[PDB]
């Protein structure tokens, strides 16, 4: 439509000058004279017919005076029912060496959040087969879920266990978006999805689509992948009536990548070096992943905490965008309890008697009270010792130490490097097993018998063998 | 009477950055040459001037000097003529043996391969240390981290690893040979000289390349070094060969990059580090992979090293790096002081991919040892408990080695077999070492055929098991 | 401004977003005005009932007062205000007009689905007939979140000057200061402590001073306030909380350890006060 | 040996401007018209034939315009076997 000239190149920020026809904000531009396609996005209007842009690829080899062409619309990607079983990238180009993607229509990345009158307020429960989540902080259908944890504590093993347990039996479609992670894990996921049968290469019976931008990409790309996943997630919700599952890995890299360019744009840093616009641009992205009167979306997101700190500005503003929280701890993982879920720091919105029933709620509140009481005796035990306690305190210590063991469980996806067998518990058995321990029926068993088992019946047999 | 399309004049020099007037056809990230022999890199292209980063001392550049273009992005000499040579961060020889006869060049900054060209790790990478090859195996195409405090024994592991490969490299099969590359950042020259003498004495400088950027060198030279070695390693990977690279210290590179950033007046953050430290290592450690058959079948393995203060593993850089590699080895200082050497904490060390690539015999003899060690740890804090402790102490005594002495796989298999069968539950814990030494000597000097069989077959057959039992019981009876 | 806004959901500038239709109003009022001085006031003498046993017996609240609710996340701050709003039905369904109270709820920084569930919870107990909801969610621009509380205080002041009584609630005052900090930094003003502007105290001091009890020469109306604050890991000696502690007349403390020991609502009676 | 002029004095930092030539970094300069020696060491090349230096002694009583001299090399000191049993300062 119109042509410009490059005036300055610094890192991942480029400025262009237009003689006539100044493009509007959020439009895409094309660079002339390169082997591979390179696209720029307009961000600011400076003045004197100049704009400041952000690149989506490497910017080595650019010379002042080079030509830039205008397109006239934002970034558009192919969307439809033929994206199932394929692999895309930031700007919607196939990277699975299988030819072009022949869809009928396209869609733009940037849109607006659903209005106030389109919200739904129904609530139900989702069963995962994991004791801690079902007993303490159950999930829901059409809600947001977050997994907090440090480095090396096990977020992605839990995400793969949830995929294995829930995704297979689902009747709808699924979307997996990977942002700022390892490439070899993506290759492993692709090959195991080929083996299982979710991806079929000889017909049209696939039920998953993949979008990837990993940690080897410049910061411009990593700041835009999640919206590329969101668009293909939203098409299946609006145009078709379907239930969609969306998995996002380390949405924290969406925030970090945005602060690597804030300095180059000429802004004053706010706190701990972060950009001043940290909550608004997160709120813009998060409000689109919702459930409306046309469909449902269930979200599972993994979040990262720098230097094992929960007061950092990045993970401290995500608590307000969730309906269920699961917090992982390194100290529990040191003691050998897997999964390392903190039972005194996880919440859910549907833990009330009128939804889950009275019995479940009473059992959960009793186990939480018992767990809280044992934590307040640590200082005395750590110095004076166990002998100073009375009988009731010793009894509470023994029961709390027995309860802690029974919360661990073996996973099926970890059988390869643990030498065990996976287990899957129904809800009623967990409720009854915790009731029986609370009632004191198993005070004559050693505390080492409640370690890494499934239903309660396996504890008595392992205790019987370990005479 | 001067052109300003391929020539420039310095307008200011200081704080590392030099601003040049002219050069109107220069490219982003293009090498430029000064009038004193130094070389620089174009970083900031601005409407009025260009910012250049000098790769050297700044007392040799004066205002008014003339700068000229070269016409290429930063690249380094690559090839197989570099084997046996000590070079600097740009490829200039510093060993005084003559010039390098290279014929090919490659860029320092290139993106890593993607999802399709990759495949899983299948082939083993032998070290020579019993604890590593038995409890934390490593495969070809994997990233493993060596973390610990100062003066714990981090470099010795790499030095021992390099020496062991001579066995395969001196053979005939061309699918078991491995080349090695060592990068030194922020060290002292004397240590490097002694290291190369040590390597020369064991005939290991015939398949090794050394890159050095010591403390006296400027920061940009200590910032460019790892990528230069990475490209030289990548040469082999794309031509159907195997290689190994060892980054001595990434913390000093992080410190140098922080120094460079602050003088450019960029907003500091946590611990005054810039916000792009993660990308700096994320790019580098993603270029080691295992190619598939259609692309050639090569490999590249990496072993970064990081130092901690008072065993704080919850800091910024140590946690950043852990979220990149595929496993870690922990070295403690208390074990080093009490005597256990190498001082490896078995509880924390882990490997995610090495388990698949492991010889059957070693797996057969290692699993039981792992379980027994776990039980001994759990009971350390009746007859059965005493039995557990008695087994544990001897098993701990077995996993100790000296220095500059790698071992072959079969000898480790036999030694571990002896312990796991419980044949050494009578000797006092102070006599384990002498028995191990004498037994190994006897076996090497007297049979050699069972060793050859175990090596060729790759599995401990029943007949072999019976013969092993015979040999061990006979020698133990004659031990006296 | 007016009483045609009862039963409606409006944005920060007085636009309907509930889909009913246009609002028929006859009056307008500025958002930035001065609080009453010393002469037009009188002492506080009448009770404001909530329905919480642990509040009405140990921490009583009068009409014309300011009281702070402060605690960590997931402790129960919202449900106190929700219970307080519902309780007023038994008085509004009566005869005399000297014991009626109107309610205003302001949401700053929250997501839309939570507000939808709150409105549904209110409408199934027959309480929307005397409430006004003003919302500026997390997807709105920073100036709207910065302007929302004053726009609701100006609506509350209408009842105060005509002999009627009203109640107002500012949910998460901590999320207005972040929008003010974002708006000020982009205007190239120098930062301060934690990059907050130099006068964050004056942002809330001119807001919480507008609640007062008027004497008989001016009508006898009143206006009550209940701000909300959130603390990080139970740290009450931070920057923002200490500013707002020294402005109000009292505070109610909520704790997690009491929450997990079966004490719900988790009110710490050893520290909560009412001046 | 070119001569310059002082153009700014702020604490212990002095700026000198040269009409022709320019001393390289880490060079020593001599200030004229004082009862005791006063050496300066070059640190940067600001531009417009002006350099920024640091002072090795007290800086008071200087005037904007005093002449300066260039030694041609960094600080030099006596070295030999007659330095045994003596005391010397930095210069
Ligand atoms: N297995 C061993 N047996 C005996 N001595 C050993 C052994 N391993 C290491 N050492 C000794 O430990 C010392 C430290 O060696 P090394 O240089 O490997 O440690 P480091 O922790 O990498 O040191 P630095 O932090 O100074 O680089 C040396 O004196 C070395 O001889
Ligand atoms: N008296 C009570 N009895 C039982 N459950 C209660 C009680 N009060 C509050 N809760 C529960 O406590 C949880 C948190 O309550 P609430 O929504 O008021 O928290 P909050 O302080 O507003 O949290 P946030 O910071 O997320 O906004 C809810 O699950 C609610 O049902
Ligand atoms: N359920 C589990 N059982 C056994 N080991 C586990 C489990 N979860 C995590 N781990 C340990 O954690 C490591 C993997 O961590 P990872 O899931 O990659 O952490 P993150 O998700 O934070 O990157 C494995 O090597 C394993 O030893
Ligand atoms: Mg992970
Ligand atoms: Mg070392
Ligand atoms: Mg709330």
């Amino acid at each position: 439509a119109a042509t410009g000239r490059i005036v300055a190149v610094i890192g991942a920020v480029v400025d262009v000058q237009f003689d006539e026809g100044l493009p509007p904000i959020l439009n895409a531009l094309e660079v002339q004279g390169r082997e591979t396609r390179l696209v720029l996005e307009v961000a600011q209007h400076l003045g004197e017919s100049t704009v400041r842009t952000i690149a989506m690829d490497g910017t080595e080899g650019l010379v002042r005076g080079q030509k830039v062409l205008d397109s006239g619309a934002p970034i558009k990607i192919p969307v439809g029912p033929e994206t199932l079983g394929r692999i895309m990238n930031v700007i919607g180009e196939p990277i699975d060496e299988r030819g072009p993607i022949k869809t009928k229509q396209f869609a733009a990345i940037h849109a607006e959040a659903p209005e106030f009158m389109e919200m739904s307020v129904e609530q139900e429960i989702l069963v995962t087969g994991i004791k801690v989540v079902d007993l303490l902080a159950p999930y829901a259908k059409g809600g947001k879920i977050g997994l907090f944890g440090g480095a090396g504590v096990g977020k992605t093993v839990l995400i793969m266990e949830l995929i294995n347990n829930v995704a297979k039996a689902h009747g709808g479609y699924s979307v997996f978006a990977g942002v700022g992670e390892r490439t070899r894990e993506g290759n492993d996921l692709y090959h195991e999805m080929i083996e299982s049968g979710v991806i079929n290469l000889k017909d049209a019976t696939s039920k998953v689509a993949l979008v990837y931008g990993q940690m080897n990409e410049p910061p411009g790309a990593r700041a835009r992948v999640a919206l590329t996943g969101l668009t293909v997630a939203e098409y299946f919700r609006d145009q078709e009536g379907q239930d969609v599952l969306l998995f996002i890995d380390n949405i924290f890299r969406f925030t970090q990548a945005g602060s690597e360019v804030s300095a180059l744009l000429g802004r004053i840093p706010s706190a701990v070096g972060y950009q001043p616009t940290l909550a608004t641009d997160m709120g813009t992205m998060q409000e689109r992943i919702t459930t409306t009167k046309k469909g449902s979306i269930t979200s599972v997101q993994a979040i990262y905490v720098p230097a094992d700190d929960l007061t950092d500005p990045a993970p401290a503003t995500t608590f307000a965008h969730l309906d269920a929280t699961t917090v992982l701890s390194r100290a529990i993982a040191e003691l050998g309890i897997y999964p390392a879920v903190d039972p005194l720091d996880s919440t859910s919105r549907i833990m009330d008697p009128n939804i889950v029933g009275s019995e479940h709620y009473d059992v959960a509140r009793g186990v939480q009270k018992i767990l809280q009481d044992y934590k307040s005796l640590q200082d005395i035990i750590a110095i004076l010792g166990m002998d100073e306690l009375s009988e009731e305190d010793k009894l509470t210590v023994s029961r709390a130490r027995k309860i802690q063991r029974f919360l661990s469980q073996p996973f099926q996806v970890a059988e390869v490097f643990t030498g065990h067998l996976g287990k899957l518990v129904p809800l009623k058995e967990t409720i009854k097993g915790f009731q029986q321990i609370l009632a004191g029926e198993y005070d004559h068993l050693p505390e080492q018998a409640f370690y890494m088992v499934g239903p309660i019946e396996e504890a008595v047999a392992k205790a019987d063998k370990l005479a | 009477s001067v052109d300003l399309e391929e020539t420039g004049r310095v307008l200011s020099i200081g704080d590392g950055i030099a601003r040049v007037h002219g050069l109107r056809n220069v490219q982003a990230e293009e090498m430029v040459e000064f009038s004193s022999g130094l070389k620089g890199m174009s970083l900031n292209l601005e409407p009025d001037n260009v910012g250049v980063v000098v790769f050297g001392n700044d007392k040799l550049i004066k205002e008014g000097d003339i700068v000229k273009r070269t016409g290429a992005i930063v690249d380094v000499p690559v090839g197989e003529e570099l084997l046996g040579r000590v070079v600097d961060a740009l490829g200039n020889a510093i060993d005084g043996k003559g010039p390098i006869g290279s014929k090919t060049r490659r860029r320092v900054g290139l993106k890593a391969p993607g999802i399709i060209p990759r495949i899983s790790v299948r082939e083993p990478m032998q070290t020579g240390i019993k604890a590593v090859d038995s409890l934390v195996p490593i495969g070809r195409g994997q990233r493993e981290l060596i973390i610990g405090d100062r003066q714990t024994g981090k470099t010795s592991i790499a030095i021992d690893t390099i020496i062991n490969q001579k066995r395969f490299n001196d053979g005939t099969d061309e699918k078991k040979k491995l080349y090695c590359i060592y990068v030194a950042i922020g060290q002292k020259r004397s240590t490097v000289a002694q290291l190369v003498k040590r390597l020369t004495d064991a005939d290991a400088m015939k398949y090794t390349i050394v890159v050095s950027a010591t403390a006296s060198d400027a920061a940009p030279l200590q910032y460019l070094a790892p990528y230069s070695g990475c490209s030289m390693g990548e040469y082999f990977r794309d031509n159907g060969k195997h290689a190994l690279i060892i980054y001595d210290d990434l913390s000093k590179q992080a410190v140098a990059y922080r120094q460079m950033s602050l003088l450019l007046r960029r907003p500091p953050g946590r611990e005054a580090y810039p916000g792009d430290v993660f990308y700096l290592h994320s790019r580098l450690l993603e270029r080691a992979a295992k190619m598939n058959d259609a692309f050639g079948g090569g490999s590249l393995t990496a072993l970064p090293v990081i130092e901690t203060q008072a065993g704080d593993v919850s800091a910024y850089i140590p946690t950043n790096v852990i979220s990149i590699t595929d496993g870690q080895i922990f070295l403690e200082t208390e074990l080093f002081y009490k005597g256990i050497r190498p001082a490896i904490n078995v509880g924390l060390s882990v490997s995610r991919v090495g388990s698949a690539a492991q010889t059957r015999a070693m797996k057969q003899v290692a699993g039981t040892m792992k379980l027994e060690l776990a039980q001994y740890r759990e009971v350390a804090a009746d007859a059965a408990t005493q039995q557990l402790l008695s087994r544990g102490v001897r098993l701990t005594e077995l996993l100790k080695q000296g220095q500059y002495a790698p071992m072959a796989i079969e000898e480790q298999v036999a030694v571990i077999y002896a312990g796991v069968r419980g044949y050494l539950d009578k000797l006092e814990p102070s006599k384990i070492t002498k028995f191990e030494n004498a037994f190994l000597s006897h076996v090497i000097s007297q049979h050699q055929a069972l060793l050859g069989k175990i090596r060729a077959d790759g599995k401990i057959s029943e007949e072999t098991d019976a013969k092993l039992k015979e040999i061990v019981t006979n020698f133990l009876a004659g031990f006296e």
